[PDB]
RNA sequence: UCUCUUACUUUUAACCAGUGAAAUUGACCUGCCCGUGAAGAGGCGGGCAUAACACAGCAAGACGAGAAGACCCUAUGGAGCU
RNA sequence: ACUGAACUCCUCACACCCAAUUGGACCAAUCUAUCACCCUAUAGAAGAACUAAUGUUAGUAUAAGUAACAUGAAAACAUUCU
RNA sequence: GCUAAACCUAGCCCCAAACCCCCACCUUACUACCAAACCUUAGCCAAACCAUUUACAUAAAGUAUAGGCGAUAGAAAUUGGGCGCAAUAGAUAUAGUACCGCAAGGGAAAGAUGAAAAAACCAAGCAUAAUAUAGCAAGGACUAACCCCUAUACCUUCUGCAUAAUGAAUUAACUAGAAAUAACUUUGCAAGGAGAGCCAAAGCUAAGACCCCCGAAACCAGACGAGCUACCUAAGAACAGCUAAGAGCACACCCGUCUAUGUAGCAAAAUAGUGGGAAGAUUUAUAGGUAGAGGCGACAAACCUACCGAGCCUGGUGAUAGCUGGUUGUCCAAGAUAGAAUCUUAGUUCAACUUUAAAUUUGCCCACAGAACCAAAUCCCCUU
């Protein structure tokens, strides 16, 4: 027995890295982890995108429908998402066609509608939503957040930005995050 | 370090038991050359450069430096607001619970070094109080030292003890070089 | 010493959902300290490593080696265990998925050589680990045909890029 | 043993983490690993002089390949793109030839016009007015 | 070396410079000991310059945890989910202020 | 330690060995420079500059006779009877600007240092002390604790 | 020399240094010239006068003899009638 | 694999022990105790180095001289062999001369 | 014995089954030619050759393994003898 | 004419390519003093760091499943035969 | 996933204190009983050989003296519990046991559950999972493992090593810089410093900081060995048959000529065939004797417990080695070749060169002029 403590401590922490390289844990969502304040991350969510929301109306854009059902289920042992998400999906469809009918006038309406279905599909929006911290802020039931719900949460953010700062700032939010895809 | 005597000793290759002859000849087999089975190389052999004997680390600083160190540690407890001067170390009761609350009320610290003047004339109340306390220590005035003034947060002197140190430490400044040690009788010293 | 192969028969999976295919049984079994070497056991363990358990007992009844008489005692106790303890209905519906051999704790004796010199003789021991999985044995991998070599070559031509430029 | 080494495991793994992709016992045995991990690090810094050498030799072999498509040799293209003060380096000229072959056909047309203006100035010795693409731009 | 270590292509996260520049930090998380000489500079960073830092970029949400640790860490989490946990152990105040601006 | 010679092995020859030739400290003939050195008498010199300086600072009291004890108690000269000091010699350095009516008893005294004390009205006498008698007159208190 | 004696544990001095050389307290060693009484009949009177001289030693010879003697031979010696008394102090050096 | 798998039991050190809280007391018993005792009279250890510091040769010379008359019979022979060895090492071997 | 060797038997052998050592060993993913070079190269230079793998022989090479060359010379190293 | 270096220029950064020797700045781990309290700080100390001694001891390789080793036959396993 | 790993307390080291402990057994020890001890240590080693010689409280003092006056040796008067180890460590110790040797003597290894048994992850090595042209095993790379391009393992020793020079299978653990005066740095105090002794013409006191590991053949002292063998003593034994006396042929026996096998062997000297003697100066069982400055010897300088130009063991002994090997974290900086002495040329001392710190003022390059009579250049040299 070599006497001492500092080398026996380091090996205890190199075993715990190998215990996660042999058996990695399941992913836990960000709100069940240390150093998380849900009110402070939303105000930081706005200023990150150089744009300003009405912070109560942005808070209702993240709470989904399946979350309210499973908040009443654990209550035996809030507005929904659908109103802001319907405004944001319907506007960003007419905003994206106005962007693409202006730049590509020769394209038919079949090919423009197939371009908006790409720019608002589950492959583009849920890739954009995971790199703007929308999965971290959304309130859902199951984790990792399914791409049918995370797309609803992303367009509720565009729907909340429409009521906050009008359709001029919101079209620049679609130009910088959806047309860059 | 001056009090330290380290009792570490290891057997060198001459005090280790056995190992007199060559184990195998110098040049027959294909093994290495060896002269005893108690070399520093061998398992069980002697230590090449281990600790040897009881070692003493005794040295004496010049006494004008050991006295200046007591002066230096007294200005520090005065400037850092850690020195407290009493008139007598006398308490109304000898409980530790009263003395511990008094240090917490006056915001002294966790560790107090109470320094009376003479060990045999210490009052009975402070002796039965501090004897059960770990971080409250009674020393006489002769037992003042730099190390225990730094281990304790506050230093509590008395008014005879303050005059004791001014007689003793200001004698080191303004004094002759010695002719023979001051344990011998001089004309004006003791 | 370690005995982790004996403890693999005690893992209890959660009870299955009906919207899920049926999990096959796994039966880990081993014999330790066989007086036989660990690399003479590998030729017998490599032989039976994909076979069904009835073909494995056939090819071991007629092998002349010493360990074939011992593996056949291991495979019979693990087949009797699968209908008794681990809930397999058919004895014949098993195949060997893993069949290996580790070394065991070996003893040391003295072998005398021709002069004052000698050697250190080691009495070899070995382990034999088997896993039976319930089911028909999977078919052996066929050699990849000339169609499959041509696809891989054309996919290697198709994947190349202009390297060290834009 | 008063103080012997308690952390020798982590000094071995400082070397052995670089050797994990080797062959033989160089990926496991420490004595064989340090003589190759050191040797794998010296080759890593001596090949910073060979990457810049082998890239320029590649660029020269991709400019020589594309200048031959227009009938130019390599010294007839570089030597006369300098004379028109077109200071494009080998990296762009080898990346113009692959990705923009119309612009590279214009640089082969320009380096051959200046070449013919260099011959016509050289056969007509004595004072003749300069060529059109042979006029230098002076900076002061 | 380069044949040992993985490699990648030069990319950005979501075409980070095309439309607008999005600050890519989400969080910084400081563990800072209250009593401890290893976090002497980390206590002076929180006292002096973490308030000047938390106003220079309001997208980063900063958590100072202040628990009894021997080694003070800084846990920078980014927008693509990556976590770069680094130590500010026994660093001066000018050395944490560039280590955080690098993050 | 160097390459493998006699330096790295650690077995160099003694100090003064010059490789085999007869060394420098042995090539030289013997001369009686230090022949009877432990029987030569030594006298610690006390200049009149130092004697005046001890008078003007209250360390040597000139209203009493200046013995060798009073020079040592005022710590103006320290003499060691081992290492063969036989006392204090008087030294003519500083004879001008010497102003003391003094009664001094040094062991040796030059002709001009006597003249510079007798001029100011003093008395110079030269006494003798054995090494046993000198070891008593310097530090008398470790003699009075000896019981003799 | 003996760096550590077996009785006391101090340095000894080479006593062949002492019977040959004289140390002045400035740091100089003083020696007689070799052969100053050998074969004087075959020497010219100029050569005989060079040998009858106390000469100083080198820098390295003085550092070798300083190691060969202890600190007893490096002290002030206030002899009565030392003829080498005036040579112990060093006047007027500019190093 | 010379590294332990479990981290050792925790070293609890009482910094307010008897020997720790009163450490250092009476080290200045000379300079403020009227010089009746030296602080070298406060150190407790072997007889031959109560107030004395030397190297290994000077310690064995002093141990043989002070306490060697009452040393054990093969501890005195192990000491005489050590002084016979350390004499030859310090006076004949080494780099500097 | 040889010119000038041949046949058979036994042991060994080789195969199968059991038991199971030793010297050795920098790492080896271990070619040939000519040149080079600490003056004789699997490894460097220029060529030539080149799917991967056992098993049996062989002894040209690995300056093959063994034994800190006994020859020789050196050491202000030993010893025997006269 | 082009090719062509660690030379030189370029963008940024610079204490960051000699043997023996010498000077200097740091430091792993340990114990001690006092702190610290998921593993540290400032100091004091010392059996304070091993890719090499035909090193020592233990484990395990390679040569190697190699060299080598063993039981007369039949049978009712009573017996008989060679 | 096998092999394995890990563990902490057995015990120990250094001090302080206190001065320790029924029966049988010197004959063949463990056996009931019958006619005289005292006598210098030597030698390695140091002297670079060796021959006289060489160490076995503080202070005076490394002083007086001694000495191939040289290596070195050296007084006296007088003065007066742990900044230890924690199963390769610490004792050799679980034990002076097992084992080894005729004997003296040498001398090991190792264990780990839990409150109660009356209850995983990590070395080497393998397996999971053999291999694809090409070459120090990598690097630059690359869409891509290889293919392409580049690259003569490491240590040591050297004028110079990929060298076909040394060492090394590999893993784990262990394994190698110990100190002086003087200087320097930093304090204290200062013509004085220092807790007596000592130094002092700025000194003095205290601290910090520099000096390795393994290895001979030997030499000496004291034991232990003549169960092998050399010779002797005592008292024994053995030698068929055939021909006619250290006779012949020939067994048993003893010896070992020659060949072959064997060469880590059956055997640390043997087997198979052949050969020499075999009633003698023979062979042999048993007990005794002679012992290492010696014994013994039909002299082979043979033999004396497997190695005898002088046994073996322990001790001096950590012998000595100018000779070989080894000399362990990181980074930076300066840094190469005149010579002289030497029982010396394998080494060392001094110089030269190198390094650091300090003080100062010139250094290098050089122009005229100048340097002897019987070629290239240099020396000297202000300017610059
Ligand atoms: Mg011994
Ligand atoms: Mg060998
Ligand atoms: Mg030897
Ligand atoms: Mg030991
Ligand atoms: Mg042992
Ligand atoms: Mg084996
Ligand atoms: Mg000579
Ligand atoms: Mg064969
Ligand atoms: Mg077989
Ligand atoms: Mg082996
Ligand atoms: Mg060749
Ligand atoms: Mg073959
Ligand atoms: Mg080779
Ligand atoms: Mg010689
Ligand atoms: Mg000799
Ligand atoms: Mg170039
Ligand atoms: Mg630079
Ligand atoms: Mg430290
Ligand atoms: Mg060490
Ligand atoms: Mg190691
Ligand atoms: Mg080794
Ligand atoms: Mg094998
Ligand atoms: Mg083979
Ligand atoms: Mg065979
Ligand atoms: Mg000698
Ligand atoms: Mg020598
Ligand atoms: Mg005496
Ligand atoms: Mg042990
Ligand atoms: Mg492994
Ligand atoms: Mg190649
Ligand atoms: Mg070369
Ligand atoms: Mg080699
Ligand atoms: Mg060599
Ligand atoms: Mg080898
Ligand atoms: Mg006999
Ligand atoms: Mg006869
Ligand atoms: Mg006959
Ligand atoms: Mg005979
Ligand atoms: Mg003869
Ligand atoms: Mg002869
Ligand atoms: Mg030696
Ligand atoms: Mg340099
Ligand atoms: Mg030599
Ligand atoms: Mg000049």
């Amino acid at each position: 027995v070599k006497k001492g403590f500092r080398a026996a401590f380091r090996f205890q922490k190199e075993l715990e890295r190998q215990r996660l390289l042999r058996c990695p844990p399941p992913p836990v969502r960000r709100s069940e982890k240390p150093n998380w304040d849900y009110h402070a991350e939303i105000q930081a969510f706005g200023h990150r995108l150089q744009e300003n929301f009405s912070l109560d109306l942005l808070k209702t854009a993240f709470v989904n429908s399946c979350y309210i059902k499973s908040e009443e289920a654990k209550r035996q042992q809030l507005k929904s998402n659908q109103e802001l998400s319907e405004q944001g999906t319907s506007f960003s469809q007419t905003c994206l066609t106005q962007f693409l009918e202006d730049e590509y006038p020769d394209m038919p309406t079949e090919g423009i509608k197939n371009l908006v279905d790409f720019l608002t599909g589950e492959e583009v929006v849920c890739h954009v939503a995971r790199n703007l911290a929308v999965e971290q802020l959304t309130l859902s039931e199951e984790f990792p957040v399914p791409p049918a719900v995370l797309q609803q949460t992303f367009f509720a953010v565009i729907g909340a930005l429409l009521q906050s700062s009008g359709p001029e700032r919101t079209a620049l939010f679609i130009r910088d995050f959806l047309i860059t895809q | 370090n001056f009090k330290r005597i380290s009792y570490a000793k290891t057997k060198t290759r001459a005090e280790v038991r056995g190992g007199g002859r060559k184990p195998w000849p110098q040049k027959g087999t294909g093994r290495a050359r060896h002269g005893s089975i108690r070399s520093p190389l061998w398992r069980g052999g002697g230590v090449a450069h281990g600790p040897r004997g009881p070692t003493s680390y005794y040295y004496m600083l010049p006494m004008k430096v050991r006295a200046l160190g007591l002066k230096v540690a007294l200005t520090v407890k005065l400037a850092q607001d850690d020195l407290h001067i009493m008139d007598s170390l006398e308490l109304p009761t000898g409980d530790p619970q009263y003395l511990t609350e008094l240090a917490h009320y006056r915001r002294w610290g966790d560790s107090v070094l109470l320094v009376d003047l003479t060990h045999e004339e210490m009052p009975q109340s402070i002796v039965e109080a501090t004897s059960r306390l770990k971080t409250f220590n009674l020393i006489p005035a002769v037992g003042l030292n730099v190390h225990s003034m730094l281990k304790h947060q506050t230093l509590v002197l008395t008014l005879p003890t303050v005059a004791f140190l001014e007689d003793k430490l200001l004698w080191q400044d303004s004094r002759y070089r010695p002719l023979y040690p001051f344990s011998l009788p001089y004309s004006d010293f003791p | 010493i370690s005995r982790k192969w004996e403890k693999k028969n005690k893992i209890v999976y959660p009870p299955q959902l009906p919207g899920e295919p049926r999990r096959p049984a796994e039966i880990y079994h081993c014999r330790r300290q066989i007086k036989y070497s660990k690399d003479k056991m590998w030729y017998l363990a490599k032989l039976i490593r994909g076979m069904s358990i009835d073909q494995a007992l056939a090819q071991l009844e007629f092998n002349d080696k010493k360990g074939a008489k011992i593996i056949k005692e291991v495979l019979l106790e693990a087949q009797d265990m699968a209908v008794r303890d681990h809930n397999v209905e058919f004895r014949s519906n098993l195949y060997i998925a893993e069949s290996t051999s580790g070394r065991g704790q070996c003893l040391k004796r003295i072998r005398y050589h021709g002069r004052g010199r000698f050697g250190i003789m080691e009495k070899v021991y070995c382990h034999y680990f088997v896993k039976l999985v319930e089911g028909p044995p999977p078919p052996p991998e066929p050699p990849k045909t000339a169609v499959a070599h041509a696809k891989e070559y054309i996919q290697q031509l198709r994947s190349r890029t202009i390297v060290h430029t834009l | 043993l008063r103080n012997r080494v308690t952390d020798r495991y982590f000094r071995i793994q400082e070397v052995l983490k670089h050797a994990r992709h080797f062959r033989g016992r160089k990926n496991r045995c420490y004595r064989l690993a340090v003589r190759t991990v050191i040797r794998a690090f010296v080759k890593c810094t001596k090949a910073r002089y060979l990457k810049k050498k082998n890239m320029r030799t590649l660029w020269i072999n991709r400019i020589t390949a594309a200048s031959q498509e227009h009938g130019l040799k390599y010294p007839a293209l570089i030597g006369n793109l300098v004379k028109c003060q077109v200071e494009l380096n080998r990296k762009v000229l080898a990346d113009l030839a692959i990705y923009e072959p119309k612009t590279f056909k214009s640089l082969a047309a320009l380096a051959s016009r200046r070449r013919h203006e260099g011959f016509a100035a050289a056969l007509g010795d004595g004072k003749e007015p300069e060529g059109i693409f042979s006029r230098v731009v002076q900076y002061h | 070396t380069a044949r040992g270590t993985p490699s990648r292509f030069l990319a950005s996260v979501l075409h980070n410079g095309l439309g607008r520049y999005v600050q890519q930090l989400q969080r910084l998380s400081f563990s800072v000991s209250r009593d401890g000489a290893s976090s002497r500079g980390a206590r002076e960073f929180v006292e002096r310059e973490v308030i000047d830092f938390a106003r220079r970029n309001p997208g980063v949400v900063i958590y100072v945890n202040s628990r009894p640790c021997c080694v003070p860490r800084v846990v920078a989490e980014y927008l693509n989910g990556a976590v770069r946990e680094e130590s500010i152990h026994c660093k001066s105040v000018e050395e944490i202020s560039t280590l955080v601006q690098k993050l | 330690r160097g390459h493998k010679g006699e330096r790295q092995r650690g077995t160099r020859p003694r100090l003064g060995f010059e490789g085999g030739q007869t060394p420098f400290y042995i090539r030289i003939p013997k001369y009686g420079f230090n022949e009877g050195h432990s029987f030569r008498r030594q006298y610690k010199p006390l200049s009149l500059n130092r004697l005046q300086y001890l008078i003007d600072l209250g360390r040597v009291d000139p209203s009493q006779p200046i013995d060798l004890t009073q020079l040592v108690n005022g710590r103006g000269v320290t003499i060691q009877p081992l290492k063969r000091d036989y006392g204090v010699q008087l030294v003519e350095e500083g004879a001008d600007t010497f102003t003391a009516k003094v009664n001094i008893e040094v062991q040796l005294a030059s002709e001009l240092a006597i003249a510079a004390i007798e001029k100011n009205g003093g008395v110079v006498t030269t006494a003798f002390y054995d090494p046993r008698s000198l070891d008593i007159v310097c530090k008398p208190v470790p003699f009075f604790l000896r019981g003799q | 020399l003996t760096y550590f004696s077996a009785r006391k544990g101090k340095r000894k001095t080479v006593k062949a240094v002492i019977d040959r050389f004289l140390r002045l307290h400035c740091g100089l060693w003083v020696r007689r010239k070799a052969g100053y009484k050998k074969k004087l009949w075959k020497k010219t009177p100029a050569r005989k006068k060079r040998l009858r001289e106390f000469v100083f030693c080198n820098k390295t010879q003085s550092k070798l003899l300083d190691k060969m003697t202890t600190s007893f031979w490096k002290r002030r010696n206030w002899y009565v009638d030392d003829p080498y008394q005036k040579y112990h102090d060093r006047t007027n050096l500019k190093v | 694999i010379g590294i332990r798998l479990t981290l050792p039991p925790p070293k609890v050190v009482d910094r307010w022990n008897e020997k720790r809280a009163m450490f250092g007391v009476y080290d200045n018993i000379g300079i403020l105790g009227n010089f009746e005792k030296h602080p070298k009279e406060l150190i407790r250890g072997p007889i031959w180095l109560r107030g004395w510091k030397g190297n290994e040769l000077q310690r064995c010379i002093r141990k043989r001289k002070m306490v060697g008359s009452r040393m054990f019979a093969d501890d005195l022979h192990n000491l005489n062999k050590r002084i016979r060895y350390l004499y030859k090492h310090f006076n004949r071997h080494g780099k500097f001369r």
